[PDB]
RNA sequence: UUCAAAGCGGAGAGGUA
């Protein structure tokens, strides 16, 4: 996991979008949902921050 | 945002050539490769 | 106006620094009470008219100072701040407190050059 | 059970970017 990889992934998410202001809202919703669902006291990969986790998951879904 | 091989610039490199190279990189490769290229050029010039 | 929007503040040496609205309200109330007292005793009319004119000038100076007649000066020879001066200027409420404010979780310092940093990175003390 | 004692407005003069 590197910051450069995150930068490239975010750029790839911006493309394939048709709107720049509509992807930020989706990322924020996914991040809030992930952090809230983390409330189970198991600490599933709590190391990563919610926004970076949402970016990684949405990039993986892009295939 | 790939597949375009750079041309071997066999000439002197002033500010105009650097601006042209940055523009070409943005037009052909994207917005995250231009930052890397600019950082590499900065390091080489400072050295 | 409610009293917390025209508060009384205490200086370092124990002296009070009252607002400019309190003086204008005091003048209006004093003139009103005096005129009512004169009207009670059935005073001659030529003095009641003087009291009425003075009350008009006082209320006018409270609403807007120095618009029609003469400016009302306070302790020094500087004008008092009326109700219209609160909202109207460049330092009024609109441009100073509503279109831009002070915020929390903020700082300020001098900047130096950092090489060996990547763009999108900064160095915070 | 209660908090709690440190924050204050205006005017003038000069300076840094």
């Amino acid at each position: 996991l590197d910051s450069q990889d995150l930068l490239f992934k975010a750029e790839s998410l911006i493309v394939n979008s048709t709107n720049r202001y509509h992807v930020t809202l989706q990322i924020a919703r996914r991040a809030k949902q992930a952090r809230y669902e983390e409330m189970e006291n198991l600490s599933e990969e709590t190391g990563i921050k919610p926004v970076l986790r949402a970016i990684l998951e949405m990039s993986d879904e892009l295939n | 945002e790939a597949k375009s091989a750079p041309i071997f610039r066999n000439r002197v490199i002033d500010k105009k050539q650097l601006k042209k190279l940055i523009g070409w990189t943005f037009a052909h490769y994207g917005t995250a490769k231009t930052a890397v290229v600019a950082d590499d050029l900065k390091a080489l010039g400072f050295r | 106006i409610p009293p917390d929007l025209r508060p009384m503040v205490q200086l370092d040496g124990g002296r009070f620094a009252t607002s400019d609205l309190n003086d204008l309200y005091r003048r209006v109330i004093n003139r009103n009470n005096r005129l009512a007292r004169l009207q009670e005793i059935l005073a001659p009319e030529i003095i009641v008219r003087n009291e009425k004119r003075m009350l008009q000038e006082a209320v006018d100076a409270l609403i807007d100072n120095g618009r029609r007649g003469r400016t009302v000066v306070g302790a020094n020879n500087r004008p008092l701040k009326s109700l219209s001066d609160i909202i109207e200027g460049k330092q009024g409420r609109f441009r100073q407190n509503l279109l831009g404010k002070r915020v929390d979780y903020s700082g300020r310092s001098v900047i130096v050059v950092g090489p060996n940093l990547k763009i999108h990175q900064c160095g915070l003390p």
